[PDB]
């Protein structure tokens, strides 16, 4: 219910709390069950399930002349970054319901 | 006899060339296995980091840079074997004689 | 078939009678390769071959 | 490459380069192995 600024950050807690992924994309807000390609390659690996409950905010502009291995442009002032990039990634709009 | 005896029991030091040829293969061997855990460009070196965890038209060009990268470790290490055999050949050929 | 510490796999394990330090999580070996667990089930030790 | 390019732009040339400078060692020294364990041999042949 509440979005404030970049200092109040929303959180979900690993507290008391039982419920998969399984039943968060059952529901008609979202329609995924996925990222953008998970299969069986090459990032995720110790014995282990998901990902952890924290929220923030990162930027990626400077790609297309690109081709890696030094200093970037955009994702550096109100939240550090880390740099390893590979994994599964969602994003699209949504400007309907609200 | 009995002084060649107590001269070989004091002496530790005259058994190098023994002591030297198992050591090469020894540290050979343990660099081989080393090797396994190097990313080669990718993000993890783990053997199962080609096995359970990204897409496959993004990953399949990705494995091929490891698995490339894994061949040569072996090449190398067939060399040096042949050259060392090659020389332990004329030592033999040597004692023999 | 099924032993390791979160989902999916085929894999590999053993007893095990080490003396742990209570924090710490994985044992591996010279070969940087995983060879001693412990469980919180119960806080015996597993080996691994 | 660098100076008048942004920073993160050259991968797949200059791992390309590296990898091609690099691979180009190994055959001298193997050829520096094999001129050596020849003239070990000849060496030899003359202390006797």
């Amino acid at each position: 219910t509440r979005f404030a600024s970049v200092y109040a950050w929303n959180r979900k807690r690993i507290s008391n709390c039982v419920a998969d992924y399984s039943v968060l994309y059952n529901s008609a807000s979202f329609s995924t069950f996925k990222c953008y390609g998970v299969s069986p390659t090459k990032l995720n690996d110790l014995c282990f399930t998901n990902v952890y409950a924290d929220s923030f905010v990162i930027r990626g502009d400077e790609v297309r002349q690109i081709a890696p291995g030094q200093t970037g442009k955009i994702a550096d002032y109100n939240y550090k970054l880390p740099d390893d990039f590979t994994g599964c990634v969602i994003a699209w709009n949504s400007n309907n319901l609200d | 006899i009995g002084k060649i005896q107590d001269s070989l029991s004091s002496t530790p030091s005259a058994l190098g060339k023994l002591q030297d040829v198992v050591n090469q293969n020894a540290q050979a061997l343990n660099t081989l296995v080393k090797q396994l855990s190097s990313n080669f460009g990718a993000i993890s070196s783990v053997l199962n980091d080609i096995l359970s965890r990204l897409d496959p038209p993004e990953a399949e060009v990705q494995i091929d840079r490891l698995i490339t990268g894994r061949l040569q470790s072996l090449q190398t290490y067939v060399t040096q074997q042949l050259i060392r055999a090659a020389e332990i050949r004329a030592s033999a050929n040597l004692a023999a004689t | 078939n099924f032993n390791f510490n979160g989902l999916t796999g085929t894999g590999v394990l053993t007893e095990s009678n080490k003396k742990f330090l209570p924090f710490q999580q994985f044992g591996r070996d010279i070969a940087d390769t995983t060879d001693a667990v412990r469980d919180p089930q119960t806080l015996e030790i597993l080996d691994i071959t």
